[PDB]
C-alpha cells in the first residue's frame, strides 16, 4: 500500500499526468490482458500501477512502445 | 529546546517539510499528535475555581 505518492510524483513530474498514466496501467491490468510487473501484495490495481510507476518500470514512453509492439505482433 | 507554544511546533513541522520531504513530515506529524495526546492525558491538566 502507498500512503503517499511523492515518489510517483518525482518519477515523472506533473502530479497530473501520473493520474492518467496510472489510470491507463490500471485499466490494462484490470480489464485483462496484462500482468503486474511488480510483486502483487493482494492490494488493488490502483496502488499496483502506482508502485510500478514509482519503481521506474512504467511510464508514458515505454507504455507507448509496448502498445506498438503488441500492435505489430498481431 | 524550547517551550513549544503552538508556534515553535508549527515552525518545526514547516522546517521538516522544507528540509526532508512529505512522508517523513507526515509520520512526524502523526507521532507528534500521538505523543501530545498521551502526555496531555498523563499530565492530568484541569481547570478549577
Amino acid at each position: 500500500a502507498r500512503v503517499t505518492v511523492q515518489d510517483a510524483v518525482e518519477k515523472i513530474g506533473n502530479r497530473f499526468d501520473l493520474v492518467l498514466v496510472a489510470a491507463r496501467r490500471a485499466r490494462q491490468m484490470q480489464v485483462g490482458g496484462k500482468d503486474p510487473l511488480v510483486p502483487e501484495e493482494n492490494d488493488k490495481t490502483t496502488v499496483i500501477a502506482l508502485r510500478e510507476i514509482e519503481e521506474g518500470l512504467i511510464n508514458n514512453q515505454i507504455l507507448d512502445v509496448r502498445e506498438r509492439q503488441e500492435q505489430q505482433e498481431q | 529546546n524550547q517551550a513549544l507554544g503552538k508556534k515553535a511546533i508549527s515552525k518545526m513541522l514547516n522546517t521538516c517539510y522544507r528540509i526532508l520531504g512529505l512522508k517523513p513530515t507526515v509520520i512526524f506529524a502523526d507521532q507528534i499528535m500521538y505523543t501530545g495526546f498521551a502526555y496531555a492525558a498523563r499530565s492530568g491538566a484541569s481547570v478549577g475555581i
